[PDB]
């Protein structure tokens, strides 16, 4: 199943980006939108470990 | 002979990681290229394709492709294939303005 491209790459890293940016502002939400976009194109342990959807509310 | 290498703890990955990479990874060279990508972002940020980032992607590629030990092996396959993923994907940044 399938050669990264680097067209596929440069999102997977902006997202990753902008969700580790997200998390560091506290937009939780936004975070977890742009980790699973991430997680969709190149699944890996350190994403799928955001999860930490975590609530209390 | 000499030593244990082990590399920095940041772009140290565990069994399991390397073993879903290479499970995602269509060649050595596919491995290559996403092996990049994992351990080292900051090089795509605002070339550093240099010699010690090399030598830990092939580190890792030799455990499911021992043929890469043979340096013709590393060179006829991942590293053009490493070399070409990285320009082509900073032409595609100068290009987007």
């Amino acid at each position: 199943a399938e050669a990264l491209s680097p067209e596929q790459a440069a999102h997977y890293l902006r997202y990753v980006k902008e969700a580790k940016e997200a998390t560091k502002n506290g937009d939780l939400e936004e975070a977890f939108k742009l980790f699973n976009l991430a997680k969709d194109i190149f699944p890996n342990e350190k994403v799928l470990s955001r999860i930490q959807k975590i609530q209390e509310a | 002979m000499v030593a244990k290498f082990q590399p920095p703890p940041e772009y140290q990955l565990t069994a399991a990681e390397l073993k879903q990479i290479v499970d995602q990874s269509l060649s050595g060279g596919d491995l290559a290229c996403r092996l990049l990508v994992q351990l080292f972002p900051e090089l795509f940020s605002d070339r550093k394709l240099e010699s010690l980032h090399l030598q830990l992607i092939r580190n890792y590629v030799e455990v499911y492709y021992p043929s890469v030990k043979d340096t013709a092996v590393w060179q006829a396959e991942c590293l053009p294939q490493l070399n070409d993923f990285f320009s082509r994907f900073w032409a595609q940044r100068e290009m987007e303005d």
